[PDB]
């Protein structure tokens, strides 16, 4: 029960601190005023470097929401250095890979938003707010993604079950006015909320999506909504919460699901799943590939755990004592969070550094000891 | 504590 539950929750929490100096080379912990459902490291660092994180607020109507830029002290604190005004909770927020100055958000009531940070470099607080509002959705969502080959093109996915594809390239933004933007495409191919979508890293038109309708689908954004999804397979028997393309292997991808597991997939054989990562004991909401090492990925869940997985170690055998503890591929389990985990982000500047968000206002920037990952 | 015990502690959480 809940009361019984909490006591258990901490008591092992501070057992976790006790254990930290052996397990982590780094652990930064911040309590935020409001929660954040979204985190993403900015590329680049200044000089012991200092780096930047994209963040948001979840006021729930109670106060004004903020898209936030925070800076961290990395080899130890971190502070919020910019707050831009935001319509509704920042459901998720991602920078343009071509230009991290450009930010896309999914805001209140399904609205897309575009922020230009170059417009307000010096200001601590930007009240002006967004530079553009992406029109179409009618419920709120979390599926947001940017196109790596086509500058200025992005996809959104929502509880309204649609997927919209937008093109903001060439559209002037200014502190004068917020332009309205209409989708270039609108795809109805799901029967429930589109939970996550993502553009393929090395292909202009390939867009993958997953949903509560248990499907993994593959869309060719060149074809009009008149067409169907290029591929649609059942991926799990329960809702699929997340999808990630491997940044080194063009055909390898992963799905996180409410079945407590992560499935891995070869793109050209979506009819028979390659492998299943068990080991979470509640819904697996999120899944992310290391940008540094192809066999490495990370999963977070409602079981308040974050798991780091090494796929080299599959088809590998070991003592029963370890079988008690998990698969040979489970490398690291972060226990730093005392509530379900909202979002994660691999640090692209520093190998083996991760940011993670919990629903009880905690931000953590941590790194598993070098013992455990280098061999 | 020692490297093996560390590497399994990483897996029990």
């Amino acid at each position: 029960s809940e009361v019984d539950l909490e006591k258990k929750i901490q008591e092992e929490y501070k057992l976790w601190k006790q254990n930290v100096p052996f397990l982590y080379d780094l652990v930064i912990t911040e309590a935020l005023e409001w929660p954040s459902l979204t985190v993403e490291w900015f590329p680049g660092s200044e000089r012991s470097s200092i780096q930047k994180l994209l963040l948001g607020t979840q006021t729930s109507g109670n106060d004004q929401n903020y898209l936030q830029v925070a800076s961290v002290q990395l080899p130890y604190g971190l502070d919020i250095v910019q707050k831009i005004h935001h319509e509704g909770d920042v459901n998720k927020a991602r920078f343009m890979p071509q230009n991290p100055d450009i930010i896309a958000t999914l805001g209140l009531n399904g609205n897309g938003y575009i922020f230009d940070l170059n417009l307000y470099r010096e200001q601590p607080i930007v009240q002006t707010g967004h530079q553009a509002c992406l029109r179409h959705h009618t419920s709120e969502g979390f599926g947001l993604g940017w196109n790596f080959i086509q500058e200025g093109t992005l996809a959104t996915g929502t509880e309204d079950t649609s997927i919209c594809v937008w093109d903001i390239k060439g559209k002037s933004l200014s502190l004068e006015k917020s332009i309205d933007v209409a989708p270039v495409s609108v795809y109805h191919r799901h029967t429930a909320v589109v939970n996550d979508l993502q553009f393929h890293l090395q292909h202009e038109a390939l867009l993958t999506s997953v949903s509560d309708d248990c499907t993994l689908q593959i869309h060719d954004t060149r074809l009009p909504s008149s067409s169907s999804a290029s591929q649609c397979v059942k991926a799990h028997e329960q809702p699929v919460n997340g999808v990630a393309f491997n940044p080194f292997n063009d055909y390898l991808l992963a799905t996180a699901s409410a079945d407590h597991t992560v499935a891995l997939w070869d793109l050209r054989r979506l009819n028979q799943r390659l492998h299943t990562l068990e080991g979470h004991e509640d819904e697996v909401y999120n899944v992310q590939w290391s940008p540094h090492d192809e066999p490495i990925l990370v999963t977070s869940s409602t079981d308040r755990r974050v798991c780091v997985w090494d796929l080299s170690k599959i088809g590998e055998e070991q003592t029963v004592e370890d079988s008690e503890d998990g698969a040979p591929e489970l490398m690291f389990m972060h226990g730093g969070h005392t509530n379900r985990v909202s979002d994660l982000s691999w640090n692209p500047n520093n190998k083996w550094v991760l940011a993670s968000l919990a629903d009880d206002n905690i931000l953590q920037i941590w790194s598993p000891s070098k013992v455990i990952w280098a061999s | 504590i020692t490297k093996p015990a560390i590497r399994r502690l990483a897996r029990r959480g």
